[PDB]
């Protein structure tokens, strides 16, 4: 989570472009061609330039920031653990990638060029033999529409699954939890990280349904005639004992958007906030990315 | 020999495209061929 | 009589068959539909 | 008078929408899938 | 030169079906919901 954090800094204090952050799988990392092992021996300093359509010249090498989890990748955003409570959050398991935030060359009226490349590079060592270059073009980066409607049934299971656990935790709770527990249980299965890739709906397809729904409740009526999250937020601060401002988008809306890999046909994921000024973010500056061309 | 192996890849995997092409470009024939007579018979009401 | 009661008979013929007229578009609009991802998945098969 | 013209205007209100709801379930099933022939033929540019 | 080029290519275009086919997966979903709110309109 922390490599997103540390890349939107270097973004808001602008080093026009966009940002696009990118969860890599552990397999595209292993068909790329580097060794997995030798990332596991937590910010991780990764060389990334933009290369442009059929000119050559490119993007001088800037230094971007990573972090890779052997782990649950897509899992660590939308259910992290606090050390002292492990069983808080229950997830399915999953692969593990890093974390990169890649660059994207913008215009004014923001329109990106496809068959233009951005850059990574991973260095595991010293020497020129322990570095690879994993290539993404801008038809990679950059996939149509965000699915934060899929993101509406979790935020409602961690809110179950704080009053699971303090009432399993019982008398020994925190005062500040013992509070909040209740009032969720007024307002109102692990977190399975496939399944949002796997859903079959975006949110244009889902602003469709609104209005789809609301011109036929009309003629149907013819015929006869302290937030939620606002409590959640105390739950991490008694159980935990912090802010922790990686646990602080967890809580918010994640979009969470599966792409593919044109070098090696292995999975990526494409993932946007709510509190982002990178690409998908409800926070964004514009101009926009827009795929017209 | 490695490019008329993968040429002969290439000329194979374009005809599926085009029976998946001409396949899918009938359905805008068809939404023009099944919902234009129920308008005609809702505008009968 | 035969004024009201034959005159609701131009709107009976109409509902009953606009039943009718949406249920073959759920049934042709599947049966074609189907193709689509049949086709698709055979040229992953090429591949 | 108001009994016989006003129920009518239920029927009214239904019948002239309904002539509307298939009009953009025209436009929005057709600039959704020419998405999908735009799509396949992008694949095949990469090909 | 050219199998470099020719194998990257097919390789390329095998993920952009992944890409289409789970765009093209909507086309059975985006039929029933918009024909169901009428036929009950209708019923």
């Amino acid at each position: 989570m922390n490599a997103h954090l540390a890349n939107e800094v270097q973004y808001d204090l602008g080093h026009p472009s966009s940002l696009v952050h990118v969860i890599i799988s552990s397999e595209c990392l292993a068909a790329a061609g580097i060794p997995l092992a030798a990332l596991m021996r937590a910010n991780f300093q990764v060389e990334i330039q933009t290369r442009a359509h059929a000119t050559g010249d490119c993007t001088p090498w800037c230094t971007a920031f990573a972090a890779y989890v052997p782990a649950d990748a897509v899992g660590e955003l939308l259910a992290p653990v606090v050390p002292a409570h492990p069983g808080l959050l229950p997830r399915a398991s999953s692969a593990g990638g890093l974390f990169v935030s890649l660059p994207v060359v913008c215009d004014a009226q923001g329109v990106y060029d496809p068959y233009a490349v951005a850059a990574l590079r991973l260095a595991w060592g010293s020497g020129a033999s322990c570095a690879r270059v994993i290539l993404f073009s801008y038809d990679e980066l950059v996939p149509p529409n965000t699915r934060y409607a899929a993101d509406s049934t979790r935020i409602m299971r961690v809110c179950r699954h704080l009053c699971r656990y303090v009432a399993l935790l019982g008398a020994a709770a925190p005062p500040a939890a013992k509070e909040a527990a209740a009032h969720l249980s007024m307002g109102l299965p692990p977190i399975s990280p496939e399944e949002q890739l796997t859903a079959p709906g975006g949110d244009t397809t889902a602003a469709q349904d609104v209005s789809i729904a609301q011109e036929n409740e009309e003629i149907l009526a013819l015929v006869q005639r302290r937030s939620l999250v606002e409590w959640l937020d105390r739950g991490w601060e008694a159980l935990a004992g912090g802010d922790r401002p990686d646990w602080l988008w967890s809580r918010r809306s994640i979009s969470v958007v599966l792409r593919h890999h044109y070098g090696t046909k292995q999975r990526f994921v494409v993932v946007s906030y709510e509190n982002s000024v990178a690409w998908g973010g409800r926070r964004a500056r514009p101009p926009l990315l827009s795929s017209a061309l | 020999e490695q490019v008329v192996v993968l040429q002969a890849q290439r000329t194979a995997a374009a005809a599926a495209l085009e029976n998946a092409a001409m396949q899918a470009a009938e359905l805008p024939v068809d939404i023009e061929r099944r919902l234009r007579p129920i308008e005609r018979n809702v505008h009968e009401i | 009589q035969r004024t009201g009661r034959s005159a609701l008979a131009v709107l009976i013929r109409a509902c009953y068959r606009l039943q009718q007229q949406l249920q073959r578009t759920r049934r042709a609009l599947l049966h074609h539909s189907d193709a689509v991802l049949t086709s698709l998945h055979h040229v992953r098969m090429l591949l």
